[PDB]
């Protein structure tokens, strides 16, 4: 059994930067250096970048380098690229092939300056609303970094299980996110209260900032 | 640590007609693999030739069990230049190893 | 001109077998050459499943979680490679891509050295059947505007199975628009919310309808997002 740890899970650099990912084994890999790292883009197949055991002829720009033997190793991008936004896994060979595994990958993402989200809820419309079940979604736009906590609360009591949220990859010209979470309740529910409120929690907030509505009330 | 197989002589000298023999060495290791025998064209692009578990080019087995005999039967002047061997190994571990280079002149 | 193409993914039920074909082109399966699955959850990590020596000898190579529940196989007639799934369970959506390893000329090569790929098919396994979405528009309020911009859009909710696509416009307004991954709900149906971002003084002159395509279940909805009173 051999289990390969990959760090961090994410970072943010900016271009020109060196950035170093680092990937350990519980056992050496085969021969000490049966290891390889790869770089994937959203939607598309992952692309080998180096194999250590014999290094590529391959089109690496020179800022792609590995080092490392036996149990630890170490992908380096001395002079990150736009291009090279992306995320990177390692892959280690064993003695045994059946050990043979990724590991959980890095996320390399774009730095830039802290920003507070802009907040916007939307209540149900009526149109669902005639269909018995009611949606309401807290947009969080143009903040940075990605960590938030998005919080429910109908008439001040605090919502758990009924609200699912995703999140956009990096805005193409600000390099923010955006973030939609839905809370979904029963009509009959919707209907027997009044306060609908979205508590975000955020970096660039110094404070938690609340959006709400009372629903009838526009 | 690799220790991949070895490629006899590095150079070959031979006349046109003539039987020329390369030697790929595969030390140990043979319960489960296949090996090789290529020629490099003018693009580094890699040829197969012949095999050992299979006229031109013939591949027999030493007694040795380790080494190989890889020879050119009519040897000519075109069939001239560079060759290699890789040893593919199936078990314990899925491997391809090859030799260095070596180069035939006739 | 190497390729690989996967194919046989779709909707599966938990508890069933999937078969699931690599079709090669370019080259033969002779020797020197590996084909493996590789398999990728949504928004999760790279896993690998299974190896097969394409060639006489088929040595199979299977990784530790994945034996006994997994079987590779090949057809060197028509350089295809099969993996076979079974007793599927949730956890084993993802799309499945298949890789080539080997070759000559670089000198060391293992099953780490996955140089070819092939785009990868989607396996969901869940027992939903396939919905349409109902399309609910995100009126742009005070609520949602700041600053000369207001924020509106469409919510894609209950379809089964992935993926749908949204534009706007007919495809005409493309600046500011946010679509989010798609979120799996405890119905097992999915959910998504696409928004736009447009000037505060263009509403009520200019008006916006999200137009919703979800192919499975052949529903198609143009659903225009208005101010309301």
């Amino acid at each position: 059994a051999a289990q390969l740890t990959q760090s961090p899970s994410s970072l943010s650099a900016s271009v020109g930067d060196r950035v170093t990912i680092t990937c350990q084994s519980s056992q050496s890999v085969y021969n000490n250096n049966d290891l390889a790292w790869y770089q994937q883009k959203p939607g598309k197949p992952p692309k080998l970048l180096i194999y250590t055991p014999s290094s590529l002829t391959s089109g690496v720009p020179s800022r792609f380098s590995g080092s490392g033997s036996g149990t630890d190793f170490t992908l380096t991008i001395s002079s990150l690229q736009p291009e090279d936004f992306a995320t990177y896994y390692c892959l280690g060979g064993y003695d045994d092939d059946s050990d043979n595994a990724f590991g959980g990958g890095t996320k390399v993402e774009i730095k830039r300056t802290v920003a507070a989200p802009s907040v916007f809820i939307f209540p149900p419309s009526d149109e669902q609303l005639k269909s018995g079940t009611a949606s309401v979604v807290c947009l969080l736009n143009n903040f940075y970094p990605r960590e938030a906590k998005v919080q429910w609360k109908v008439d001040n009591a605090l919502q758990s299980g009924n609200s699912q949220e995703s999140v956009t990859e990096q805005d193409s010209k600000d390099s923010t996110y955006s973030l939609s979470s839905t809370l979904t309740l029963s009509k009959a529910d919707y209907e027997k209260h009044k306060v609908y409120a979205c508590e975000v929690t955020h970096q660039g907030l110094s404070s938690p900032v609340t959006k709400s509505f009372n629903r009838g009330e526009c | 640590p690799w220790n991949p197989p070895t490629f006899s002589p590095a150079l070959l000298v031979v006349t046109e007609g003539d039987n020329a023999t390369f030697t790929c060495s595969f030390s140990n290791t043979s319960e489960s693999f296949v090996l090789n025998w290529y020629r490099m064209s003018p693009s580094n692009q890699t040829d197969k030739l012949a095999a050992f578990p299979e006229s031109r080019f013939r591949v027999t087995q030493l007694p040795n069990g380790r080494d190989f005999h890889m020879s050119v039967v009519r040897a000519r002047r075109n069939d001239s230049g560079t060759y290699l061997c890789g040893a593919i190994s199936l078990a314990p571990k899925a491997q391809i190893k090859e030799s260095l280079r070596a180069e035939l002149r006739v | 001109e190497q390729q690989l193409v996967e194919s046989g993914g779709g909707v599966v039920q938990p508890g069933r077998s999937l078969r699931l074909s690599c079709a090669a082109s370019g080259f033969s399966f002779s020797s020197t050459y590996w084909l493996s699955w590789v398999r990728q959850a949504p928004g999760k990590g790279l896993e690998w499943i299974a190896a097969i020596y394409v060639g006489s000898s088929g040595n199979t190579y299977y990784a530790n979680w994945a034996k006994g529940r997994f079987t590779i196989s090949k057809d060197s007639s028509s350089t295809t490679v099969f993996l076979q799934m079974n007793s599927l369970r949730a956890e084993d959506t993802a799309v499945y891509f298949c890789a080539r390893a080997g070759g000559a000329g670089g000198g060391v090569y293992t099953l780490t050295r996955l140089d070819l790929w092939g785009q990868g098919t989607l396996v969901t396994v869940s027992s939903a059947s396939t919905k349409g979405p109902s399309v609910f528009p995100l009126a742009p309020s005070s609520k949602s505007t700041s600053g000369g911009t207001a924020a509106l859009g469409c919510l894609v909710k209950d379809y089964f199975p992935e993926p749908v696509t949204v534009s706007w416009n007919s495809g005409a307004l493309t600046s500011g628009v946010h679509t989010f991954p798609a979120v799996l709900q405890s119905s097992g149906l999915y959910s998504l919310s696409s928004v736009v971002t447009v000037p505060s003084s263009s509403l009520g002159t200019q008006t916006y309808i999200c137009n919703v395509n979800h192919k499975p279940s052949n529903t198609k909805v143009d659903k225009k997002v208005e101010p309301k009173s």
